[PDB]
RNA sequence: GCUAAACCUAGCCCCAAACCCCACCUUACUACCAGACAACCUUAGCCAAACCAUUUACAUAAAGUAUAGGCGAUA
RNA sequence: GCUACCUAAGAACAGCUAAAAGAGCACACCCGUCUAUGUAGCAAAAUAGUGGGAAGAUUUAUAGGUAGAGGCGACAAACCUA
RNA sequence: CCUCCGCAUAAGCCUGCGUCAGAUACUGACAAUUAACAGCCCAAUAUCUACAAUCAACCAACAAGUCAUUAUUACCCUCACUGUCAACCCAACACAGGCAUGCUCAUAAGGAAAGGUUAAAAAAAGUAAAAGGAACUCGGCAAAUCUUACCCC
């Protein structure tokens, strides 16, 4: 096939782009994940999941002002557009987070620990234990891949050595670098858990296909497994 | 001129000239009702409006106000005692109307 | 479905008939707003000479007498044009008698030959 | 399908061609601070307006002429508006469409399914007037109506196609600049700006050195007829309710230097063959020689201003209605 | 119902069977190669 | 996380083949061939210009090797900057000082009945009518139609009043005028180069509205400053620039004056088209621009405090909405935060009609709202008439 | 003038116009180059009469006066391209000894045939040419065996040739 | 007496000998713009073994011999 | 180039009731419930009537993609040039 | 008397009811469709581009949406090429089928169900029908009317 990924932008900017769906054909054209396929046309917004990302010609712990906090279509959790200096980005709000508020981002481990306020970033080592966080980053600098959806907390559990141990929402705990930043409080729109469908027509709507009406047979698999949590994931 | 490689021009470069032409024209009886000042031409395919208008002023000394060609296709209808299709060859044809009235 | 019917601007959707054309040279570019710009340079220039005063015309009397073809050759251009000069300086450097050792800086060159006809 | 009409047209000798399809006789002729705000509107557009980008020849008409006369046209508007109580009230429009469809002749169907069948021979004249200026008190007559001129109207001998000149099917559309709903529904002047194509240099090189006052002609009757035809069909009349009294306007048409003055008096929407079979009444269209306003422009002086053209301008806008 | 299976679309034909698609692939190539030695008078579409 | 995938990004080219790397011998290429054969090594094809320069296939030189390349960044506001904070960042570019309201000289030029136009509801109301519904044959115009139209319309309706004033012979109306203006504000080089909307040119300066004991009394006010977000945000960021300060006419002109700028935001969609605010910014940034054009033509270019204060009116429109402003550039000592500052009225959010109905809505046969405006507002006709004559 | 695209008027349905002889190339060689030329536009004058006569009488359903000449100036205008042509490479052979006016060299096409390539003009160089460098010139290995198909092919042909011939030269033999 | 009947050479088969102007890869037959992308990789199966599963052929003479082979078809 | 699904960017949906509805009646449009005719037929699946939907999980024009040990599938072992 | 239509564009086709002459909507010859409509575009390098649409105004939202540049450097000096016809395409056919869009919403445009006769059966489509009103039939299928209530899934 010619298929080429739409995702070709390397320039970082506010206006959303316009995507392009792949209805879960991979780049061969063949299909390589089923139910996905049409739904409402969307433009993606590039989110800067690595929330210290100091100005250029900038350094140091830096202030930020939220213009807005607007649906993204491509997310469960809602965004916001969070300005400083003289750029821009969009950013993943946070639950209590309005248009006008201050976010603080830090990479600055005190002594002590400090008081942790809803929506700032700040590294794990300078949280205080047992705070609730979200956007995590498996390595100091990767940006945040964990704990991004809707509604999703992570917790700030032990800081042992010059490492934190983190409880993932699915109660994995993950072993990071101290210094790796995490916004504080709990991702917006938690009510997302709780929203009806109503209707097929709204999960095509979404994009999702209807699942194949082959009959299937539940193996040895299908049983409710209880296992133990599994081990820590540690990144050290 | 035709089946002839043209030299490429470049910004900047010589004027183009041809100095024997290979373009060679009709002047046929127009089939339907056209203004007296109006004169019809079937020209080779690869004769330009321009390149008649100066082949017209240079050659003849026509004063040539406008010029306008169209490709007539011609009919591949016919068929021979093998029905193979017999091609009319295409033709262009210039309407070219005089100046000064 | 036609496939022995010559490929021309007249088949095909309009970006096709658009696009393809008849053979015709090119005489400039396209701008933005697909507004054409016309080269002087690129059209043909007929260089009509003064047919005034001309003798010769396009029939020859059939009262002429036949000669042997002779086609024309290197070697007899060369002796009718540069060995006369040859031969004088040498009984008393190719430039002088005419050798042109490049085409280039010529608005005529041979080859690759940039001329028409 | 329809003939296209178009005003500021290519086609040599249109002028006559269109006077037959408009039943139009053309008639040479007509039936101090003023010049300083001339001279500053083409120095504005040619000296003192620094321009950020360079102006190219091919954009020269649109970037220059264009804005200098819209820019002659509201300033003259504003300082004889005292001279004119009615240019005061009166609507003025920059680029607005001026539509009119109407029917001339008859032709036989020449093949198709259709062949033999007799075809009315439809025409529609779309143009975009630079400046024109609408009114709701209809301008007084040039001339009464029948007014019977010895003059003939050209005859075409062939088919309008040969003219350049195609058909097409799209809306017929009968507008005046503006809907029927709005008062002013009269007009009273046309500024008419040539395009790059029709330049009168272009045309010396294509050997139309004839045809400088043929374009300015056919532009003239094109766009007057229109205009006025419009303004009659928004009263209400048409080819079987011919206008009961003259529909005047006025044209000038410029090529940014040159100017020519035209004045059109419809007296008759009954082209049609059924209503034209025995009509005596035909449309008029005066029209002057082009004139150069100006000579040329050096730096920061306009060389030969042609108060003569100045004037005939200020008396077109001066025409007020009875 | 059936029998009108043939849509006829240039862009497609000239993109399905064309003379460039053809030597695209060393396949087509072959298949060029195959009407030359038949003496086909068509050999792309 | 880097923007771009790999697959997107220009492959890298194939390895070179170990014939260069082989030190004594000389390779065995394709090049003599002229054409690629998949066995013989690839040329290594010294770089390639063309001896001659081609517009249409001309390659500018890098960025840095500009000639107008500048470490120090202007930061230049043109006619489609959209400022983030708006009014406050407006203001403290400019160095200015916000009055709500138009002041009393102008407002009062309207409240005698001999300046009011006959039937100004009437004429107001056509102009609005044949803007948005008669204007063509569309039956819906757009707002790019009908937003310079009702401007110009309306700008000819004032002008009509030349009877009454005829004064108002002396300006003009001129498009596509450009000007541009250069300060310096906090070390901070800032430029604006405003183009777009319709220009009042008049052959004699406005009178100042403010009296020297205001603009003193202007010292104690502070400007309004906002953080995190820096008063360089929305503005074009450029090192390649040319500090010079252009009133966009060549001297001599006539009607040099700036009276107002009329700047309209047609864009037909919301997003393209401006918010109030961002509007009123642009409002003031260019008649800030205007003036200091001005006053640097004028007085040369010294920072100081103007002895005769620079007026420069404007009107912003959406085709509804209207916004009125009134600078007064009373001081070139942009520099410095402190001191005199420059001045603005601005009448916000002046709606001409609250709504046009193009068509008319019917409700089970009934027609609720007849064609035309509703909420018809003369007041900001009265303000737009006031501006206008202003001066005159 | 347009005069000049129609015989004279005295021809004017003449059923038969005398016409000379073509021009000969031995005739034309003894022409200048300047003589060439000027009867270069005569003949073109003279032939588009004719062309124009020629479409004129098949308008008419009626025969060309005089036909032959027409073939006749053809045949002139094909001798003095001729001789133009023969001075043409002459000059090129002694100035640059090359054979052909337009640069060319021999290549294996994509289908494995050995072809005249003849160049094209073009302002940037064939590395950096896009269309060049997709056009291929050179046969990948799977077109050998259709290389020696259409070799066994011709040979086939020609063997039929060859026999035949052969066969029909027995049978005059045998008749006479 | 109508449909019709016939006809002899167009050619072909097997051997020997002998080795064989212009346009066109873009939508081919399209005058005229920054490429980078480049080829090689066991045949399988039918079928026979009366199924099928290892297996099953692709000058003369030695010789259908030595050998191989569900030591069997066969090689 | 049919058809199954998908990708890009388009288009269509009168009127009435209701009111931001995978809402109702109902055109265009899509489909094909039942009857009759037809069964070498107008048609290698149609016609007439009747009927379901008809602002949506809709219909549909254009171009592109997935290829047989495969694709695609709201599984009918459907469809992938009768 | 019919009018589903029809006229254009798109797509498709490629001269396929124009004239002349021969034959017996065919053959041969001659002619034709003329650009403004449409296609055929754009010099770079960076840098910009949060705020739907829905009469865009209230409102209501969710499925979160077709519509934007600047800065410097280059650059004007010279309107080509191609489609344009038709009763037309996909269905082996002058096939009752398939066939996108804009207007016309019954027409100004486009068409003809009857080769002539007779008025047998059987057959198809339709209309009317005394009294009865499902007694027919597997079943109210069909037709005619506009019609209640209860179940299974
Ligand atoms: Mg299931
Ligand atoms: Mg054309
Ligand atoms: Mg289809
Ligand atoms: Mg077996
Ligand atoms: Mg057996
Ligand atoms: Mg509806
Ligand atoms: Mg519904
Ligand atoms: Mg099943
Ligand atoms: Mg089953
Ligand atoms: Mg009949
Ligand atoms: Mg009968
Ligand atoms: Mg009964
Ligand atoms: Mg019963
Ligand atoms: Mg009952
Ligand atoms: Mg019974
Ligand atoms: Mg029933």
């Amino acid at each position: 096939a010619n298929f080429v990924s739409w995702k070709s932008r390397t320039k970082y900017t506010i206006t959303p782009v316009k995507m392009r769906k792949s209805g879960g054909r991979d780049h061969t054209g063949r299909i390589r994940v089923h139910g996905i396929g049409g739904g409402h046309k969307q433009r993606y917004r590039m989110i800067d999941f690595l929330r210290f990302r100091p100005e250029e010609t900038k350094s140091g712990p830096f202030e930020e002002k939220v213009i807005q906090v607007r649906y993204d279509p491509c997310r469960s959790a809602d965004i916001a557009l969070v300005a400083g200096g003289s750029r821009k980005r969009w950013i993943i709000a946070t639950e209590n987070m309005q248009a006008g508020d201050t976010i603080l981002n830090s990479n600055h481990i005190g002594r002590m620990a400090v008081a942790a306020r809803e929506g700032d970033a700040h590294p794990l080592g300078a949280l205080p234990v047992g705070t609730l966080i979200n956007n995590v980053e498996s390595e100091p600098g990767r940006g945040a891949q964990y704990i991004r959806a809707a509604g999703t907390c992570g917790v700030l559990l032990r800081k042992v050595n010059g490492t934190a141990i983190i409880q993932l929402p699915s109660k994995r705990q993950m072993q990071v670098l101290e210094t790796c930043v995490a916004t504080v409080g709990r991702v917006s729109n938690v009510d997302h858990n709780k929203r009806v469908i109503g209707k097929a027509g709204r999960n095509r709507w979404l994009g999702k296909r209807p699942n194949s009406g082959r009959w299937h047979r539940k193996g040895g698999w299908a049983g409710r497994k209880i296992r133990p949590l599994p081990p820590m994931k540690s990144y050290v | 001129a035709r089946n002839v490689v043209y030299p490429l021009y470049r910004l900047g470069g010589p004027q183009l000239r041809v100095f024997r032409t290979n373009f060679f024209i009709q002047l046929v009886r127009p089939g339907v009702a056209q203004p007296e000042d109006t004169v019809q031409f079937r020209i080779p395919m690869e004769m330009t409006r321009v390149d008649l208008r100066n082949y017209l002023e240079g050659i003849y000394n026509v004063p040539v106000a406008a010029v306008r060609t169209r490709v007539q296709h011609g009919s591949n209808k016919r068929r021979d005692h093998r029905n193979v299709r017999i091609k009319k060859p295409d033709y262009k044809v210039a309407y070219v109307q005089l100046a000064h009235g | 479905a036609d496939r022995m019917s010559k490929w021309t601007s007249k088949r095909g959707p309009r970006s096709f008939r658009g696009r393809k054309g008849r053979g015709a040279k090119g005489i400039g570019f396209l701008t933005s707003g697909w507004r054409f710009v016309q080269i002087k340079e690129m059209v043909p220039e007929f260089v009509v000479p003064d047919l005034t005063g001309f003798k010769l015309k396009p029939y020859v009397s059939y009262l002429a007498p036949e000669s042997e073809e002779t086609p024309l050759t290197a070697a007899q251009l060369f002796s009718e044009a540069v060995a006369p000069a040859i031969e004088k300086d040498f009984k008393d450097n190719l430039e002088k008698y005419g050798f042109e050792p490049t085409q280039e800086g010529k608005l005529f060159q041979l080859y690759p030959r940039n001329f028409l006809r | 399908m329809k003939y296209m009409v178009y005003p500021q047209t290519f086609a040599l000798n249109a002028d006559r061609w269109y006077q037959y399809f408009t039943k139009t006789v053309f008639l040479s002729g007509l039936p101090a601070a003023l010049r300083a705000v001339a001279c500053d509107c083409l120095l504005q557009e040619h000296f003192y307006l620094r321009r950020r980008r360079r102006v190219h020849r091919y954009e020269e008409s649109e970037v220059i002429s264009l804005p200098f006369l819209d820019q002659l046209v509201s300033t003259l508007v504003g300082l004889l508006s005292p001279h004119n109580p009615a240019l005061a009230a009166a609507a003025l429009d920059y680029r607005c469409p001026v539509h009119f469809y109407w029917v001339r002749g008859e032709e036989i169907i020449p093949r198709g399914h259709r062949r033999g069948r007799i075809d009315d021979l439809r025409y529609q004249i779309d143009d975009k007037p630079n400046n024109q200026i609408r009114i709701s008190k209809q301008l007084a007559e040039f001339v009464p109506l029948d007014y019977s001129v010895p003059i003939e109207i050209p005859t075409i001998k062939c088919k309008p196609d040969k003219l350049p000149l195609f058909k097409r099917q799209y809306e017929n559309h009968i507008f005046v600049g503006s809907k029927t709903a709005d008062p002013c529904c009269y007009g009273h002047t046309q500024f008419h700006l040539l395009p790059d194509k029709l330049r009168r240099e272009r045309l010396l090189r294509q050997n139309c050195a004839d045809q400088i006052e043929v374009v300015f002609r056919a532009n003239a009757i094109a766009s007057l007829f229109a205009w006025t035809g419009a303004q009659a069909m928004y009263q209400g009349f048409w080819s079987e309710a011919d206008v009961t009294r003259p529909f005047v306007s006025q044209a000038v048409i410029t090529d940014g230097k040159y100017f020519s003055f035209f004045c059109y008096q419809l007296n008759t929407l009954a082209l049609t063959t059924q209503a034209d079979q025995n009509n005596p009444r035909k449309n008029i269209c005066w029209g002057t020689q082009s004139k150069p306003l100006y000579e040329t422009i050096e730096d920061n002086d306009v060389k030969g201003f042609n108060d003569d053209v100045l004037l005939q301008i200020v008396h077109f806008l001066l025409n007020r209605p009875k | 119902a059936r029998g009108n299976e043939y849509q006829p679309s240039n862009i497609k034909r000239k993109n399905k069977h064309g003379w460039v698609r053809r030597l695209s692939t060393p396949a087509g190539v072959q298949v060029i190669l195959r009407r030359m030695l038949k003496g086909r008078k068509s050999l792309s579409h | 996380y880097e923007w771009g995938v790999r697959s997107t990004r220009k492959s890298e080219p194939p390895p070179l083949d170990r014939v260069y790397e082989i030190p004594g011998l000389e390779p065995i290429t394709f090049a003599g061939k002229m054409h690629f054969v998949p066995w013989l090594a690839r040329p290594i094809f010294p770089p390639w210009d063309r001896g001659y320069k081609d517009p249409r296939f001309y390659r500018s030189p890098p960025l840095h090797e500009h000639p107008l390349y500048k470490d120090q960044a202007c930061y230049i506001f043109h006619h489609r900057c959209r400022l983030l904070e708006g009014v406050k960042q407006a203001l403290w570019l400019t160095k200015t000082k916000l009055i709500e309201g138009l002041p009393e000289k102008v407002l009062s030029l309207v409240d005698d009945p001999r300046n009011h136009i006959e039937n100004q509801d009437e004429c107001v109301l056509n102009v609005i009518s044949h803007a948005r519904l008669w204007q063509t044959t569309e039956e819906i115009p757009k707002r790019e139609t009908y937003c310079p139209v009702i401007v110009d319309n309306l700008i000819q309706l004032c002008k009509s009043q030349i009877l009454k004033h005829p004064s108002l012979a002396r300006r003009i109306c001129v498009q596509n005028s450009t000007f541009s203006a250069t300060w310096n504000r906090e070390s901070l080089l800032l430029q604006v180069r405003g183009s777009g909307g319709a220009r009042l040119s008049t052959k004699d300066p406005l009178p100042t509205i403010a009296s020297r004991e205001e603009i003193e009394a202007t010292k104690n006010h502070v400007l309004e400053t906002f953080y995190p977000i820096s008063p360089i945000i929305d503005l074009h960021e450029c090192n390649i620039y040319d500090v010079k300060n252009d009133t966009g006419f060549q001297e001599g002109y006539p009607y040099p004056y700036p009276h107002t700028l009329y700047l309209l935001d047609k864009a037909n969609l919301r997003p393209h088209r401006l918010q109030p605010d961002q509007l009123r910014a642009k409002m003031i940034l260019f008649a800030f621009g205007s003036a200091l054009a001005q006053a640097r033509l004028l007085y040369g270019n010294d920072a100081k405090v103007l002895e005769q204060p620079v007026v420069v009116q404007s009107v912003g429109t959406d085709g509804r909405v209207f916004h009125f402003l009134v600078f007064q550039l009373n001081t070139t000592d942009l520099d410095c935060n402190e001191g005199v500052k420059n001045l603005a009225w601005v009448d916000s959010d002046q709606l001409l009609y609250q709504h046009f109905w193009c068509l008319p809505v019917i409700k089970k046969r009934v027609v609720v709202e007849p064609v035309g405006p509703v909420g018809f507002k003369p007041e900001t006709f009265r303000k737009f008439l006031a501006l206008y004559l202003h001066g005159a | 003038g347009l005069e000049e695209f129609f015989d004279d008027p005295k021809n004017w349905g003449q059923e038969k116009v005398k016409s000379g002889a073509a021009w000969t190339c031995q005739q034309l060689r003894n022409k200048s180059n300047e003589d060439l030329h000027k009867l270069w536009y005569v003949l073109l004058k003279e032939r588009n009469m004719l062309l124009t006569l020629e479409q004129e009488a098949k308008r008419q359903r009626l025969p060309m006066p005089s036909p032959e000449r027409l073939d006749k100036v053809v045949d002139s205008m094909d001798a003095l391209d001729k001789v133009v042509q023969e001075r043409e490479d002459a000059l090129r052979l002694l100035q640059t000894g090359q054979e052909r006016a337009r640069p060319g060299a021999w290549r294996r096409d994509i289908f494995g045939r050995i072809i005249w390539h003849k160049f094209k003009q073009w302002v940037i160089p064939w590395h950096l040419n896009k269309r060049y460098n997709r056009k291929r010139f050179f046969a990948l290995p799977y077109v050998d065996h259709f290389l020696r198909l259409e070799r066994e092919k011709r040979a086939r042909i020609k063997a039929r040739k060859e026999n035949l011939e052969r066969k029909k030269a027995k049978i005059l033999l045998k008749k006479f």
